[PDB]
């Protein structure tokens, strides 16, 4: 058949399998690309924490955490703790427009994990709370 | 400014005096051999003592790194020891108006009150001829406003071939203060 970019809905039965697992069963890699940090947490389909890594936990400080090299390092460190638990395929759910938004995804690929999907879950309000005032710098 | 946090898997120095999680002295080992023990037991290394010339690093669990700084958060609260002294500077002119001298003399009282060091410099007024007799009479005129609170640390000197005078003030020390107090009472009460 062809190849669709839309995720396979759980209910309807499909033939897309990864190591004999359905899309729902694949573990999830939650990436939080902030402006000054990048936190990564790998969980299973049943919301069981498997691995956690961040630029701060890798020995970076202050303005070194808001770089693409620190996000990649945290991806390699989270792809090494989850690869010991039997993780190969993951579903990325990136949250934020930070520097380590795509660099952490590369680090996960440099750790032995195969990405099957990229989900964006950046918090967007339909006006809710008022942000801080603009700055003069 | 440091924090009791893990250094990571990137070590700058080849040779480290590694320490066990339980406090055992593993002994100096190559940089590569340090990371092998971080994976074998899933532990993070923290630099305990930077000052020593031989590098000292201790490998401990994440929970152990939380209890440590949780105690440095209480010891400093219980017995805080922040003693750095800020240095403030003022550059006056011989012909400075009194109104500006009362505004700048009230600023020195806020600094002195904050245990700061106030370096005051006086320069020859714009196309004004003046000696060091009345040019040094502004310090005594400023110090008089703070009789007991302030005292000289340094004394007027010819910093720039005499065209300028520099002095430094400080908040009166506790002991000195008590001495001043004692003297004040005798002059009026004993009389």
């Amino acid at each position: 058949t062809k190849f669709s970019i839309y995720p396979p809905i759980p209910g309807e039965e499909s033939s897309l399998r990864w190591a004999g697992k359905k899309f729902e069963e694949i573990p999830i890699a939650h990436i939080k690309a902030s402006h000054n940090n990048t936190q990564i947490q790998v969980v299973s389909a049943s919301n069981e924490p498997l691995a956690f890594a961040s630029c701060g936990t890798e020995g970076f400080r202050n303005a070194k955490k808001g770089t693409g090299i620190a996000a990649q390092t945290a991806g390699i460190a989270a792809a090494a703790r989850a690869k010991q638990k039997g993780v190969i395929h993951i579903r990325v759910v990136v949250k934020g427009l930070g520097p380590g938004r795509l660099s952490a995804m590369h680090g996960l690929i440099m750790g032995g994990l195969e990405v099957i999907s990229i989900t964006d879950n950046t918090p967007i309000p339909h006006n809710g709370c008022r942000p801080r005032k603009a700055r003069k710098l | 400014k440091t924090a009791f946090s893990n250094v990571g898997r990137k070590i700058s120095q080849r040779v480290i005096h590694l320490f066990d999680e339980k406090g055992n002295d593993l002994g100096n080992m190559h940089r590569a051999n340090v990371i092998r023990l971080m994976d074998e037991r899933d532990l993070r290394l923290v630099q305990r003592n930077t000052s020593t010339e031989p590098a000292e690093y201790q490998l401990m669990t994440g929970l152990q790194i939380l209890q440590e700084r949780q105690r440095l958060r209480e010891m400093e609260k219980a017995n805080p020891k922040t003693g750095p002294t800020l240095r403030k500077e003022l550059i006056l002119s011989s012909n400075i108006g009194q109104h500006d001298l009362d505004t700048k003399t009230k600023q020195i009282q806020q600094w002195i009150k904050k245990k700061h060091l106030v370096q005051i410099t006086i320069k020859k007024g714009k196309n004004v001829d003046v000696s060091e007799n009345e040019m040094e009479e502004i310090f005594h005129q400023i110090l008089q406003t703070m009789p007991g609170i302030a005292t000289f640390s340094s004394r007027p000197q010819a910093v720039q071939g005499g065209k300028a005078l520099m002095c430094v003030l400080r908040a009166l020390s506790k002991n000195e203060e008590k001495a001043y107090k004692e003297t004040q009472e005798t002059q009026e009460r004993d009389t």
